[PDB]
């Protein structure tokens, strides 16, 4: 219902080259689930309560093709740990 | 050698002295195994929670936590704790 | 979102040597227990 203000400075600047930029800080959504019947749940399934976790065990792989990009994260051993088990695969392979 | 007072999967023997984890099962420390990466653990036979944090001794000493916790907070004597601040970069005023 | 109001008379009153003095009148809080899982809650356990 509140509408986004600017100040009269800020106006004085878009009255201007000056342009507004936009950054994306963070997205909430959620991911789904079957329940104890078959139905798909989507409601209490937070991707934010995974992206701290996921980020932490994994490498980043981003292919560009020029007009698209594909973001991935594949799953890498922690180097000193011995109880460990994730398989180490090669950068080859982690690409294919 | 098997007993756990405060319930928490650790033996108190184990916890009076040292232990580590080895498939998610905590065993008896021997020096023999400190070069293949192992770290001796001690906690309290009375507190399930040593540290005074969400996890308990058992579930910090096998990683069976959140994996964006820092490995530090692995140990049961150092607690998984976040300190959070905010830092103001600048302060814009509009004069209405 | 609503500011403390005060009227012009005691607007007057503060103009002058009066001062506002703060009584608190009661507090409301929580404590902690431990739930059937090892997790402390302090949502409905109220003091008062
Ligand atoms: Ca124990
Ligand atoms: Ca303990």
């Amino acid at each position: 219902a509140r509408l986004i203000p600017i100040n009269y400075d800020q106006l004085k600047k878009l009255d201007s080259g000056k342009q507004i930029k936009l950054e994306t800080t963070q997205v909430s959504g959620n991911y789904g689930t079957k329940n104890s019947q078959g139905q798909i749940i989507t409601e209490g399934n937070s991707w934010s309560n995974y992206i701290s976790q996921i980020d932490s065990v994994s490498a980043s792989i981003i292919l560009d093709t020029g007009s698209q990009t594909f973001e991935r994260r594949v799953a890498a051993k922690e180097q000193g740990n011995p109880e460990d088990k994730t398989p180490e695969i090669t950068i080859g392979e982690a690409i294919k | 050698e098997d007993l756990d007072t405060d319930n928490d999967n650790i033996p108190d023997a184990y916890e009076k002295n040292g232990y580590t984890i080895k498939d998610s099962i905590a065993v008896k420390w021997n020096d023999s195994f400190a070069e293949q990466g192992y770290k001796k653990y001690v906690s309290s036979y009375l507190e399930s929670n040593t540290a005074g944090d969400p996890y308990t001794d058992y579930q910090k000493a096998s990683g069976s936590i959140d994996k964006a916790i820092k490995l530090e907070a692995r140990d049961p004597l150092v607690a998984a704790y976040p300190v959070v601040g905010v830092g103001m970069e600048n302060l814009i005023i509009s004069t209405n």
